[PDB]
């Protein structure tokens, strides 16, 4: 699950990157990963 | 890693760990290298 | 372990700046507060800040005279404590409130890259860093020989001096039956009003000799006031 | 704004007693955030109480908290003589801010309850020379040392210049208070009585001084 916001512009669209911060894993199997990354639209869905 | 000191397995950071099953040996056995035909 | 430090006395009108530098854990993922606490007064709040130090809340008491901020490298806080009066004569503590340890689906999420979180409360809390912003200096007291209206009581009103104390002390100390030596006051010019009172009977009212011996340490004015009705 | 706690409360030993805090929806009525800390002379603060209901490791199982509305209280039972301190609640509001009580002092009862002893002074001569003019209230031999000061000026209430001490101990087991009173010489000479009530335990005992 991707919790995503449009991306950081002003304004005049009318997006299509996202800050998705989404909780991870690590290397260390018990201990995790909270992250962000930037995903076009086309890979993802909500 | 930085109550009682914790650690953790100094490969994790590094490479996927296996284990050699116990069945194999690790124990070396002479071994004759040899050529074919022709050479 | 937090070190509160960067307190000090001062006047009303300067500025300071103080210190919360933080060790025994991770501060740099961990939101903190200030906390005040005027000498025998109640927790009065100042102002807290995110885990990383863009948030800065405050009380409205405090703001924006005394701004949270934070380092989350030197793992230490500070409040740029600016325009300064006399409602910052406190004691600054360093708490923490918000957050949990993400322990869910029975293992440890954390945020980035393993910090720590806020943990709902403290490991070990505020030890206090005292602001005290009085407004007077050395000054001899002004000690008046308090007249008697059985027990009609008598004694010495050590008025206006700062700072404490004074050491009041009867008839070089030969007289020590009835000495109420009763606190000192924080009146409007940063003086400070006491009275080390003898309480005595009727019949001695000037009779027997009252020589309040009133040391004021930090202004050596050691005033002698014979009393009487 | 300050979350509302009655000024002090006492007990016997053994004895179960009861702190509230009043505040409003947007912070202790909003939230199950209130938390609670005890207070000792001249020490930092300790949570006993936290998320309304829960207690931090180490702390006894004779505190206890609840949350009805928009007041939170604390309750103490089999009070033992280590729990008298000042009582502070906590709790956060609607924009991520904390508030504190205005505090609490618990007093364990060491020996029976006593009345205050007030004595008024009329201002000195040698300070009315002085241009200057001062009422001293003094209390004495009370307990527990709490105590409301109020002024009056004839029978009119006088909130302005006023200056009230922290209950201090004395070498006798009971507490002392000051009051003190400024005023101009003309303000003093003007008016026909100035009186000095002392609300100790519900109680109001009162002292008069005249030109």
């Amino acid at each position: 699950t991707l919790q995503c916001t449009n991306v950081t512009n002003n304004i005049t669209d009318d997006g299509e990157l996202k800050n998705c911060s989404f909780n991870m894993t690590t290397e260390l199997r018990d201990k995790k990963q909270k992250v962000y990354s930037l995903f076009y639209r086309l890979d993802v869905v909500q | 890693i930085n109550s009682n000191k914790e650690y953790r397995l100094i490969n994790c950071n590094t490479s996927a760990i296996t284990q050699a099953c116990p069945k194999v040996s690790f124990e070396p056995i002479p071994i004759h290298y040899c050529a074919p035909a022709g050479f | 372990r937090l070190v509160e430090s960067g307190g000090g006395v001062v006047q009303p009108g300067s500025s300071l700046r103080l210190s919360c530098a933080a060790s025994g854990f991770d501060f740099s993922r961990q939101g903190m507060h200030w906390v005040r606490q005027a000498p025998g007064q109640g927790l009065e709040w100042v102002a807290f800040i995110k885990y990383d130090g863009s948030e800065k809340y405050h009380a409205d008491s405090v703001w924006g005279r005394l701004s949270i901020s934070r380092d989350n490298s030197k793992d230490t806080l500070y409040l740029q404590m600016n325009s300064l009066r006399v409602e910052d004569t406190a004691t600054y503590f360093c708490v923490r409130e918000a957050g949990g340890p993400d322990y869910r689906n029975g293992y440890n999420y954390y945020d980035f890259y393993d910090g720590y979180y806020n943990y709902h409360y403290m490991d070990v809390w505020g030890k206090g860093t005292t602001v005290t912003v009085s407004s007077a200096s050395t000054k001899g007291p002004s000690v008046f020989p308090l007249a008697p209206s059985g027990t009609a009581a008598l004694g010495c009103l050590v008025k206006d001096y700062f700072p404490e104390p004074v050491t009041v002390s009867w008839n070089s100390g030969a007289l020590t039956s009835g000495v109420h030596t009763f606190p000192a006051v924080l009146q409007s010019s940063g003086l400070y009003s006491l009275s080390s009172v003898v309480t005595v009977p009727s019949s001695s009212l000037g009779t027997q000799t009252y020589i309040c011996n009133v040391n004021h340490k930090p202004s050596n004015t050691k005033v002698d006031k014979k009393v009487e009705p | 704004s300050a979350l509302t706690q009655p000024a002090s409360v006492s007990g016997s030993p053994g004895q179960s007693i009861t702190i509230s805090c009043q505040g409003t929806s947007n912070d202790v009525g909003g939230y199950e955030s209130v938390s609670w800390y005890q207070q000792h002379p001249g020490k930092a603060p300790k949570v006993v109480i936290y998320d309304v209901s829960k207690r931090p490791s180490g702390v006894s199982n004779r505190f206890s908290g609840s949350k009805s509305g928009n007041t939170a209280s604390l309750t103490i039972s089999g009070l033992q003589a280590e729990d008298e301190g000042d009582y502070y609640c906590k709790s956060l509001t609607s924009t991520r801010r904390r508030v504190f009580g205005t505090g609490t002092k618990l007093t364990v009862l060491g020996q029976p309850k006593a009345a205050p002893s007030v004595t008024l002074f009329p201002p000195s001569s040698e300070e009315l020379q002085a241009n200057k003019a001062t009422l001293v209230c003094l209390i004495s031999d009370f307990y527990p040392g709490a105590v409301t000061v109020a002024w009056k000026a004839d029978s009119s209430p006088v909130k302005a210049g006023v200056e009230t001490t922290t209950p201090s101990k004395q070498s006798n087991n009971k507490y002392a208070a000051s009051s003190y009173l400024s005023l101009t010489p003309e303000q003093w000479k003007s008016h026909k009585s100035y009186s000095c009530q002392v609300t100790h335990e519900g109680s109001t005992v009162e002292k008069t001084v005249a030109p």
